[PDB]
RNA sequence: GAGUACCGUCGGUCGGAUAUCCGGCGGGAAGCUGGGAGGCAUCGGCUCCCAACCCUAAAUACGUCCCGAGACCGAUAGCGAA
RNA sequence: GCCCCGGCGAGGCGCAGGCAGCCGUCGAACCGGGGAUGCCCGAAUGGGACCUCCCGCGGCUUGCCGCACUCCCAGUCGGGAGGGGGAACGCGGGGAAUUGAAACAUCUUAGUACCCGCAGGAAAAGAAAGCAAAAGCGAUGCCGUUAGUAGGGGCGACCGAAAGCGGCACAGGGCAAACUGAACCCCGGGCCGAAAGGUUCGGGGGAUGUGGUGUUGUAGGGCCCGCGGAGGAGCCCUGGGGGC
């Protein structure tokens, strides 16, 4: 249980936040890595992004929670880092992903905001 | 140790030419690094014959010295004839 | 017994040669304790030979 | 980004969420060997300014020396009073470059880069030592490294060739005061430092 | 005119360095693209 | 380009003197509207620079060896040793 | 002392003035160059050493190969590295006393002798957060002066620079970051080709960032907005000439 997270996520959500992240790199626009997320939530476009909880050093992600809740932008957590990168589309892990343009992913984006949001109040 | 290559030199002294007369042996000069096996075969293969026995000492000199016995049927003073003595 | 006539034969012969030689070396340094004392330095200068020659062709 | 941030984090580590983490972190530390090897720097930042790249050759260890100063032995002969102390003695090395050292030590075929601080205690302080091995082809082909692989560039940290030891023979300085370091400590009679 | 020096490594092999201002490379690529990118104001 | 620049204290060293450099201990920044130096510290001006990452030939030092030479010794001398 | 390619042109078999005998006109001895063989110990390394000698385990076929420790790349196949030695010169640390001060304690002897570690044919340094002062200079190193000067010091004995000026020799380049986001590197096999290169088949790395860009003072770079072309520079040797 590092520090850098701040609540629990279930399997399902778990789940849900990777078939998301799937569809959105078939169809929509997928930003895959820490720094190229992190400037897509500097920036603004950013919809969802995506952490993972056995990330060690933690100073690699451990900005991200307050900048996000800064920017106003939702986030969810996953268990591993090999299955985020798997759906995100590469041979290698990776510790946070962000989506963008989603297409055909608004249902799980929407649902997941929400189910995060009530989950963080 | 390979054959051809164990023996140095024949003796021929008074007390070697009394064992050739006495016990049918003969009297090696041999290279250092070689077991009683070796001389064995040595001995056999390069005149023939079939050895019962073998005796080895270092000498002060640094050179070893083999007794080798030959088997009744043969006889060691035809080998020391047709040898250069 | 020089080179020319050693590389135009085989490696059997050459093999049969030295052990031949080796022996004739023994019986004479046996003799040699009780005429033409060049005979010990020649035939070792010829297993030399046959030796060097016969590496020459087993390695190409 | 992703490096400001860690910068920013580890300028000061109380006014962040690294002194607790340290701690704990300290708490296993203390339990491990001397030297001992890593996967991941935990200062990325500061590992890459120094030189650290994801590639093949590229190690990573965690070195740990103790605090203080030295104290010299007993003199056996007899002594006039002005060499007789023991006790308030401090190295000409830094604590750094001795640790530099023991890695080296440790490791026989491989090359020191530079090292940086990563922690303190009362009794301890750890150092993270970048080492490259100079026979690997993925080194011998990055020009920003394969200098590395020369005649003259074995036994750097023992020379005194990393930062840390051109900082402790006093090659940061230039103009006045700078008269004795240069072109070494030797060549003006050992009179710097 | 850059033509390159050739060196040996601590190992047996062979390097390429500059001459004017010291690199060293393995590849005849990477020595060309040196030698254009860092002196080609020499003309 | 941060436990860095800088402040204090202890030890060593320096021609470096209230104005040399190294190290230990306790504190500890700004970071481009930014930063440093100009022989006590501080204020104002003027001048000069951009640290805390890396590499680099030639001009030099030596002679267990080699070449050449000598107002050098000439077998108790000359290298201990012709 | 064995072999081969060249030179020289008849004798040769070390210091070493002997006996007996061999080698050489198929070109020796000798000289320049290139190969073979090269016992034991020794960093000594399959394992042990009160004696430079002993004792083994696997695999193949009696002969051969492998079998140390600390590591890298890998991975239960393999491929690589280090250790020891070297007169003086080199780099980094530790560090006295005799002696002088006509005693001696700060000082001096001295960052000296000696000790520990680390490299090479040269090492170290090196491209201004510099020197200067109403003028300006432009990395580093070495020589001659500056100078027994500034200055330190029981201000005693003593210690002791630099800038500048005149010269030798000259050379400058790369990262981190900002912006892009796999467009990347190595290993082995096979094809083209004299080589350099090109092109494929797999495996190992890499989103904790491979590769591209960029590298400086009121600045440089990136981002943004416009115009544009011909000239540059290296690697290799099927081939042809020339000089050492
Ligand atoms: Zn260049």
């Amino acid at each position: 249980k590092p520090s850098y997270v701040k609540f629990e996520v279930p399997q399902e959500l778990a789940e849900k936040a990777l078939e998301a992240v799937e569809i959105a790199r078939d169809t929509g626009r997928i930003r895959k890595g820490t720094n190229e997320t992190t400037k897509a939530v500097e920036r603004g476009q950013a919809k969802l992004v995506i952490i993972a909880e056995d990330v060690d050093p933690e100073e690699i992600v451990a900005h991200l929670p307050p900048l996000c809740e800064e920017k106003e932008i939702p986030y969810v957590y996953v268990p591993s880092k090999k299955e985020l990168g798997a759906a995100a589309g590469l041979e290698v892990p990776a510790a946070s992903v962000a989506i963008i343009e989603p297409g055909k992913a608004r249902e799980l984006v929407e649902d997941i905001a929400m189910k995060v949001k009530e989950l963080m109040k | 140790m390979d054959p051809y290559k164990v023996i140095i030199r024949p003796l021929v002294t008074e007390k070697a030419v009394s064992l050739i007369e006495r016990e049918n042996k003969l009297t090696f000069i041999v290279d250092r690094r070689a077991t009683k096996q070796d001389i064995k075969r040595a001995v056999e293969e390069m005149f023939n014959v079939k050895v019962a026995k073998v005796n080895t000492l270092v000498t002060m000199k640094g050179e070893k010295k083999a007794y080798v016995k030959l088997k009744p049927e043969y006889d060691a003073s035809e080998i020391a004839a047709r040898l250069g003595l | 017994m020089k080179p020319s006539e050693i590389r135009e034969m085989s490696i059997e012969e050459i093999d049969k040669k030295i052990r031949e030689l080796r022996l004739e070396l023994a019986k004479e340094r046996g003799v040699l304790t009780m005429e033409n004392p060049m005979v010990i330095r020649n035939l070792r200068r010829d297993i030399a030979r046959l030796l060097t020659i016969k590496r020459e062709k087993l390695r190409e | 980004g992703m490096y400001k941030y860690i910068r920013e984090a580890w300028k000061s580590p109380k006014k962040s969420y690294v002194g607790e983490l340290l701690k704990k972190r300290m708490i296993q530390w203390r339990r491990d060997p001397v030297v001992k090897r890593i996967e991941r720097p935990t200062r990325l930042d500061r590992a890459r300014s120094l030189g650290y790249q994801a590639k093949q050759g590229y190690v990573v260890v965690r070195v740990r020396v103790r605090r203080g100063g030295r104290k010299r032995p007993r003199w056996k002969g007899g002594r006039k009073p002005s060499k007789m102390g023991m006790v308030k003695y401090s190295p000409k090395k830094s604590l750094q470059w001795i640790a530099e050292e023991k890695a080296a030590r440790k490791f026989p075929n491989l090359e020191v880069l530079n090292s940086y601080w990563v922690g303190e205690d009362g009794m301890y302080k750890w150092f993270e030592v970048i080492m490259v091995d100079p026979h690997h082809p993925v080194i011998k082909s990055d020009p920003k490294i394969a200098w590395i692989a020369g005649k003259a560039h074995k036994g750097r940290v023992f020379r005194g060739l990393t930062s840390a030891g051109k900082r402790s023979r006093g090659l940061l300085n230039k103009g006045k005061g700078a008269e004795k370091v240069r072109p070494s400590i030797r060549a003006h009679q050992g009179k710097g430092k | 005119v850059l033509k390159a020096i050739k060196i040996e490594d601590r190992d047996g092999e062979i390097l390429f360095r500059c001459p004017r201002c010291g690199m060293v490379f393995r590849s005849a690529k990477a020595y060309t693209r040196h030698v254009n990118k860092a002196h080609g104001h020499l003309f």
